[PDB]
């Protein structure tokens, strides 16, 4: 569906595929270093490629919604009231005890959040926990009094990606924060999306280590799941081409070409094998017989000059739907990777061989 | 049976976390020590979760499906018991296997420990197997 | 010599009727490595059979080493 | 190429590798293709040929069972 | 599942008694039907 | 959607064959990425000859 | 004698009582015969044919061999 | 069922094609009647005798049960339209509708679906274009009068609307009162921080502007005062109620006698805060949280007003407006337990007012930040309600006025000239598309029509004098002047609507526009239907 | 194909039809029944049967003729 937005996309994907790899080295592609964020809203005209990091958490402060040279700290431990893994009380034995523990408890809070600062800190992220409040609402009052973002509730499985965005070591003892475990960045600030969301992108970032983020947006969600979907599509056709450098041409060139070519490979198989071979290239000649098909052609006089064109010497020769009729493909830049054929072909032919075993169904 | 409403409905009183995200249920029962959860499913294998961490530190598949799970409190990894199959089985997370059990839905540990309740739709001693 | 040999033909008859067949050499060696690989040890379990979808089924290896399906430390 | 495939292959290695273990630990070995059990078909009629009574009868019975098993590979 | 064809034997004999126990009441029932059914549907309707 | 792979798993079909064609479909998208279209029409073509 | 259902399952059934009433023999061949050149024609309809082309087409073979079988035909006394 | 074997039901060709464009012009129908200044509102019963009188859009929808997914890729449409616009919810549904209906038949005559995509995106791209380059007009050369201009269009099909020419003022008024500067120096318009207080009895011209802040509470005990002439607001964000120790902390008494002190104790803390509250000067004190009755009864014998149960956002509101700070604990950095008079906001006068049985606090002639508040009184409920989503119209649109400085003539000006310049735009791109610009643009009339209908006129004559208006203006260069010619409903005849005072924002039509085509476009690639039947 | 095993169904309600293996496997047991009962009636030390009727009337028959056995039998 996204193909008057291709003009836009398919940039955006290539870019995304070579930020995440080292093209003279890697020899596959990880995808799940492209995250895909969908919000609703806007227009696919919208979809941003984010360099830095895109965060659908909230601001916990109020008044403080940009930082710029910011210093990203990520932190695993809770700023609330101390709690030992063992089970333990407090006694309370006489009045001046009550508001000692108060003021005991205050102290420690500021000391946190005092040691926090030290470190030239401003943007604090506070992992999601459980068992134990994350964020005080005084440690969150301190944290806002001395003019830093908090940003809390993140979820356990992003922080690798977090880690390898910004280039923030994670911290789990107070003990071990300091200045040089934290992550720079250029501008970390929470943007709104014309009254339908609000986002915290973190852009620009001295160590931009092999990450990347995607930004979907449109006006309802079938067409941003497509449009997702759809990229997603795009971004695994550059990764076959990462990993087999190949390329073939488009339009029901392979087909014509392969099943031309097993018909006079099945006239030299002399036997019962021969039918199965012309069979098998008959069944081959179906995909330029649908794409005519769907173009509104007619799918015998098109595959027919197809195959004869392809019999004449010109192997990239296939469905010219803009024309309306047969030409040279590559005019056209149509083209794809040809481990998608390949492969198509290996595991077609394996279940086929795989299903004309069975002989009998059995009912549990 | 027992599901809490979703928004906990209060004023962050540091409870409100719950995760109860629920990817197993039939004997969901929080343990002795609160950082794991024990939940069994109709599939005949009783699931043991962390629930700081959140994800699953073992699977127990001896049984049919299993029904009820009860827990002797010993760290929560030393014993629990399962009677989903007339088979009550009591297994050791240490080592992750049935130490021992009893071919005969409310299955209850009794609190001294050296028995339990059977209760079904008897007081076995584990010191007789009998 | 004569002993891997039957321990080819053993194996290359066992996998004749299933749907390994196809690839029946190709299996065979892979078998014969698995087994031999334990130094004489019964022990079924040292061995691990990794299902990963997609690829053909000839593509199907036995790893010179150990492959371990868990997840390393952030930093 | 499937899923079923991936259980398939698994099931045939792992037959594979339990004959082939149990060869390590024992390496007696027959041949299959119907030899061994013409073998004991043979000498169950040679000893029914000898036994008075019904009982040859049972044992013919037997080594016409022994026969068809190969029958059926044939079939 | 093979073997249909049974012919079956006294089997039903030696149950004869609760067979006719219960067709006595069935053919009531029928009978019963019957004689309401003379006037009802068969004039009802139209 | 457009996309094969989402358009086999969405509808639950029934058919042991379409089952394993639905497999086909993920696997050609976990090898690959594109064209899962295009494989399970390759397997319907090849057993529509298979039967003659 | 078929409790048939279908209304093309009829139709078979009135081809071959139409053969049995002209001729009296071959009530089974037309079957067959219908039965495979409707399975030719689906293969041509998923390839993209009209299906009034491939009756034409049909129509026009029929026409050749009944020729042809006048031709190849010889007379008994 | 057949050799598909899949349990449920299957739509092929061109059967779910006209199922969705049915479902497209149920719903636009449903909702075309109440359009134009001679619309009508409906009602809306809720299954349990609720009425809501409505002619929004948006509200319509969403109140009405959808099941047809194509209806609902409307309903969320129009929802979005809501969002991220505020006006013109009706039209982008009946747009989209017109729009769908025509792909479809185009569709139905061999036509392929790329191709009337392809060219509803160029006519969608060609159509802003020349929205923004020949039908805009800069607001800057109008003045103050642009913007009464802009909500009195609004208004009209509301229930405010012939009353327009006093509700134009207060919503100018109460948007101008809110603006405020931030970085990098581009005034915001932070509409919806306009309280709206909804209350029957007087007569709707009656509404009352509040120069400051209005709370829908009041103060917590009847012995404290109704009326500060100075007050000093305090802001606080937790409950003043008996000390409780937490869930970690238990009280184990062995000697007897310390039981007294700490009971003591647990009151006496609170009582501290308080008194140090109070000794900075405060005479206002709002809290989200609860208060208890010896906490109010502190606040009597200081002769201080105190509301409990404050919202956050209206708590955010009045220190934003008055300059107080909003403290949720009462700790420094060094550690102790202070309250400086710095934390204190102020206003010229807090006042305990009655309206219509019911009591409200106003926040009067807050300094450092105005404010703005809105009360609005009617017949009933249901007359208040509509009052209030008429008046957040309105505010949407002089909102979306002032941030973009350029606007285009209403009655259906706009939809007149993009058909005559895409009809003439249609000939010289393409063949295939020549035909889906051409049915874009004819689409595009939908809104005239529709107009001139409700107002029981004659729809097609009217239309093919706004067409010929706006062809000699197209193709004349000393014509130009009648691109604003319009719709005059109650005459009934072409008027220029620029010179009337008919103005639209233009993000308006450019996001209706958009958000119509991408809808279209999602519904027309649609072909096959698979409805799995439910497992329950 | 075959009509019984078809994604479209040929045949009305409560009509089917066996194919070859089912087919003689039905017929083969039919004809088996059949013998393995009217035999142990053959020969000099035949013995005989009873033929009791599951009509009204119940009528009451003991034979040795295996005509008269056959006939008198409900056969599907
Ligand atoms: N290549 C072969 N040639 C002849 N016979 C074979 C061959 N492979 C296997 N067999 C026979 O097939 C029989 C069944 O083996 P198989 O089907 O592989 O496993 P299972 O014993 O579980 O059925 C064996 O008894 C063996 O003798
Ligand atoms: N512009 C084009 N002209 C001709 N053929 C095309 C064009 N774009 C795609 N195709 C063909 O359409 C086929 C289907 O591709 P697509 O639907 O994108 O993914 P899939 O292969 O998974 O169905 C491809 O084999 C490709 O050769
Ligand atoms: N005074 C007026 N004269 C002519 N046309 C008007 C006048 N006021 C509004 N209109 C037109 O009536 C149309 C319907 O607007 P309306 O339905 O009230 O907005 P919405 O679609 O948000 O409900 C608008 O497109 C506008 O151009
Ligand atoms: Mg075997
Ligand atoms: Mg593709
Ligand atoms: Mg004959
Ligand atoms: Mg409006």
């Amino acid at each position: 569906v996204v193909s008057q937005y291709s003009s836009l996309l398919s940039p955006m994907s290539v870019n995304a595929v070579m930020k995440v790899i080292d093209p003279a080295t890697a020899t596959s592609v990880d995808l799940r270093d492209i995250k895909i964020v969908k919000k609703l809203g806007g227009t696919i005209d919208d979809c941003e490629l984010v360099e830095g990091l895109v965060l659908t958490q909230k601001v916990s402060n109020s008044g403080i919604t940009r930082v710029e040279k910011a210093k990203i700290g990520l932190i695993q431990f809770c700023l609330s009231a101390p709690k030992t893994d063992m089970d333990n009380q407090i006694v309370v034995s006489d009045y001046a005890q009550m508001d000692r523990v108060l003021r005991e408890e205050r102290a420690y809070i500021l000391n946190l959040v005092k040691q926090i600062k030290k470190t030239g800190c401003n943007v604090l992220l506070i992992q999601k926990s459980i068992l134990r409040d994350a964020l005080s609402d005084l440690a969150l009052h301190f944290l806002n009094k001395m003019k830093i973002m908090v940003i809390k509730d993140i979820e356990r499985e992003d922080i690798e990606f977090i880690c390898k965005t910004i280039g923030t070591k994670p911290v789990a003892h107070i003990d071990q924060f300091t200045a040089d475990m934290l992550g720079s960045a250029e501008l970390a600030e929470e943007v709104n999306l014309n009254g339908s969301g609000k986002l915290l992108k973190i852009t620009g970032c001295a160590s931009p280590g092999k990450t990347v983020t995607i930004v979907v947006r449109g006006s309802n969600k079938l067409v941003i799941e497509e449009a997702e979907r759809s990229i997603h599509d795009a971004l695994c056709v550059i990764r076959c081409l990462v990993k087999k450098r190949a390329l073939i041409a488009g339009g029901g060139a392979p087909e014509i070409e392969l099943a031309l070519r097993l018909t006079e490979y099945s006239r030299t198989l002399s036997g019962m094998e021969s039918y199965c071979v012309r069979a098998f290239a008959d069944a081959m000649e179906v995909i330029p017989s649908t794409l005519a098909e769907n173009a509104g052609l007619n799918p015998i006089s098109t595959v027919t000059e197809l195959r004869n064109r392809h019999a004449q010497g010109e192997k990239t020769a296939g469905i010219n739907v803009r024309k309306g009729g047969i030409s040279n493909i590559l005019e056209e830049l149509v083209v794809q990777p040809l481990l998608v054929s390949v492969s198509a072909l290996t595991l077609a032919t394996e279940t086929v061989r795989s299903i004309l075993k069975i002989d009998d169904v059995v009912n549990t | 049976c027992s599901v809490y409403p979703l928004t906990f409905d209060k004023n962050e009183n540091m409870a409100a976390k719950k995760k109860s995200v629920a990817m197993h249920l039939s004997a969901c029962s929080f343990t002795n020590s609160d950082m794991q959860i024990l939940t069994a499913s109709g599939d005949g294998t009783c699931a043991l979760w962390d629930v700081e961490s959140g994800q699953l530190l073992q699977s127990f598949h001896g049984h049919a499906d299993v029904l009820c799970l009860d827990l002797a409190p010993s760290e929560t990894g030393n014993t629990f018991v399962s009677g989903g199959d007339k088979k009550a089985m009591v297994w050791d997370m240490r080592s992750g296997q049935c130490v021992q059990a009893f071919e005969t839905n409310s299955v209850r540990y009794y609190p001294s420990g050296d028995a339990f309740a059977s209760g079904s739709d008897r007081l076995y001693d584990l010191r007789a197997d009998r | 010599v004569k002993f891997r040999q039957d321990l080819m033909n053993i194996a290359g008859t066992t996998l004749s009727s299933k749907l390994l067949t196809h690839h029946k050499d190709h299996f065979t060696k892979l078998a014969v490595e698995a087994v031999l690989r334990l130094k004489g040890s019964g022990n079924l379990e040292a061995i691990h059979i990794i299902k990963k979808l997609g690829g053909s089924l000839a593509d199907s290896y036995l790893d010179e080493g150990f492959l371990l399906d868990k997840k390393i430390g952030v930093n | 190429a499937t899923q079923q495939i991936l259980d398939e292959a698994e099931r045939s290695l792992h037959d594979a590798l339990c004959v082939l273990a149990q060869t390590v630990k024992d390496s007696r070995t027959v041949y299959g293709g119907g030899c061994s059990e013409m073998l004991m078909a043979h000498a169950v009629t040679q000893l029914a040929n000898r036994t008075p009574g019904k009982e040859a009868v049972a044992m013919e019975s037997y080594a016409k069972a022994l026969r068809m098993l190969p029958t059926i590979i044939a079939d | 599942l093979a073997g249909e064809g049974i012919s079956v034997n006294t089997g039903p004999k030696g149950v004869i008694n609760d067979w006719r126990r219960f067709k006595q009441l069935e053919t009531e029932q029928r009978e019963e039907q019957c004689r309401e059914m003379e006037r009802l549907i068969k004039k009802l309707s139209m | 959607t457009n996309d094969g792979a989402t358009i086999l798993k969405q509808m639950q079909v029934l058919h042991p064959a379409a089952r394993m064609l639905v497999e086909l479909s993920k696997a050609q998208d976990i090898e690959a990425g594109d064209g899962t279209t295009s494989v399970v029409i390759i397997a319907g073509s090849l057993l529509d000859s298979c039967t003659k | 004698m078929m409790d048939v259902d279908h209304q093309i399952a009829k139709l078979m059934v009135e081809l071959s009582k139409s053969q049995d009433d002209e001729i009296g023999d071959g009530t089974t061949g037309v079957v067959v015969l219908a039965g495979a050149l409707l399975e030719e024609a689906e293969q041509l309809l998923d390839r993209g044919i009209h299906p009034i082309r491939i009756a034409d087409g049909y129509e026009q073979a029929a026409r050749v061999a009944i020729e042809h079988l006048d031709k190849i035909s010889d007379s008994v006394l | 069922e057949g050799p598909l074997s899949v349990f449920g039901d299957r739509s092929t060709g061109e059967t779910i094609r006209s199922q969705n464009v049915m479902a497209a012009a149920s719903i636009a129908n449903i909702v075309k009647s109440s359009l134009g200044p001679v619309g009508l509102d409906k009602m809306l019963v809720d299954d349990i005798g609720d009425v809501t009188i409505t002619n929004d859009g948006a509200t319509i929808l969403k109140l009405l049960e959808v099941e047809h997914p194509a209806a609902k890729v409307l309903c969320e449409l129009a929802d979005l339209q809501d969002k991220e616009v505020g006006d013109g919810t009706t039209s982008v549904v009946i747009i989209a509708a017109e729009l769908l209906k025509n792909a479809d038949e185009l569709v139905k005559q061999k036509i392929h679906p790329t191709s009337v995509i392809s060219g509803y995106r160029l006519a969608c791209k060609e159509a802003v274009r020349y929205i923004n380059e020949n039908l805009i007009v800069n607001t800057d050369e109008l003045g103050r009068d642009c913007l009464i201009n802009a909500a009195k269009t609004s208004m009209s099909s509301k229930i405010i609307g012939i009353n327009g020419d006093f509700f134009a003022n207060m919503v100018v008024d109460a948007v101008l009162a809110i603006k405020y500067t931030d970085i990098r120096g581009q005034p915001r318009y932070p509409v919806n921080s306009v309280n709206i207080l909804k209350a029957h009895g007087r007569s709707q011209m009656e509404s009352m502007l509040i120069s400051g802040y209005a709370l829908n509470c009041v103060v917590g005990s009847q012995g404290m005062p109704k009326r500060i002439v100075n007050a000093k607001i305090a802001c606080l964000d937790f409950s003043l109620q008996k000390t409780k120790m937490k869930l970690g902390v238990q009280v184990v008494i062995t000697d007897p006698e310390k039981l007294d002190q700490i009971r003591q104790r647990e009151s006496d803390i609170t009582k501290e805060r308080i008194q140090k509250i109070l000794a900075t000067g405060a005479n206002v004190i709002l809290t989200t949280g609860g208060i208890d009755d010896m906490c109010l009864k502190y606040f009597v014998e200081a002769g201080a007003m105190a509301v409990r149960r404050v919202l956050k956002r209206d708590l955010k509101r009045i220190a934003k407006a008055s300059g107080a700070t909003i403290l949720s604990t009462l700790a420094n950095l060094e550690g102790e337990e202070t309250f400086e008079a710095a934390m204190l906001g102020q206003a010229e006068e807090v006042v305990q007012e009655r309206i219509c049985d019911d009591e409200l606090i106003l926040i009067k002639n807050t300094k450092a930040r105005t404010s703005a508040s809105i009360i609005l009184r009617g017949a009933n409920d249901f007359m208040c309600d509509e009052m209030e989503r008429s008046l957040h119209d309105a505010l949407c649109v002089v909102k979306r006025v002032l941030e973009s400085k350029s606007v285009v003539p209403g009655g259906g000006a706009v939809e007149a000239a993009l058909s005559i310049y895409l009809e003439n735009y249609a000939t010289s791109m393409g063949s295939r598309e020549q035909l889906a610009i051409a049915e874009f643009a004819r689409s595009l009339l939908v809104i005239p029509n529709t107009l001139a209908v409700n107002a029981a006129q004659d729809s097609t004559d009217l239309v093919a004098k706004l067409r010929a208006f706006h062809n000699e203006a197209q193709v004349n260069p000393e014509r130009k002047n009648l691109k604003w010619i319009g719709l005059d409903l109650s005459n009934g005849k072409p008027r220029d609507n620029k010179q009337a005072g008919v103005f639209e924002p233009t993000i308006v039509k450019v996001k209706s526009l958009k958000f119509a085509t991408e809808a279209a476009i999602t519904i027309l690639r649609i072909d096959d239907l698979i409805k799995l039947h439910p497992e329950s | 194909a075959s009509l019984s095993l078809a994604p479209v169904n040929i045949f009305k309600a409560g009509a089917d039809e066996e194919r070859a293996e089912t087919a003689r496997l039905t017929s083969f047991i039919g004809a088996i029944a059949i013998g393995d009962l009217v035999k142990s009636t053959l020969g000099p030390k035949g013995m005989d049967k009873i033929l009791l009727s599951s009509g009204r009337d119940a009528s009451l028959m003991v034979t040795n003729d295996g005509a008269t056995i056959l006939k008198n039998i409900g056969v599907d």
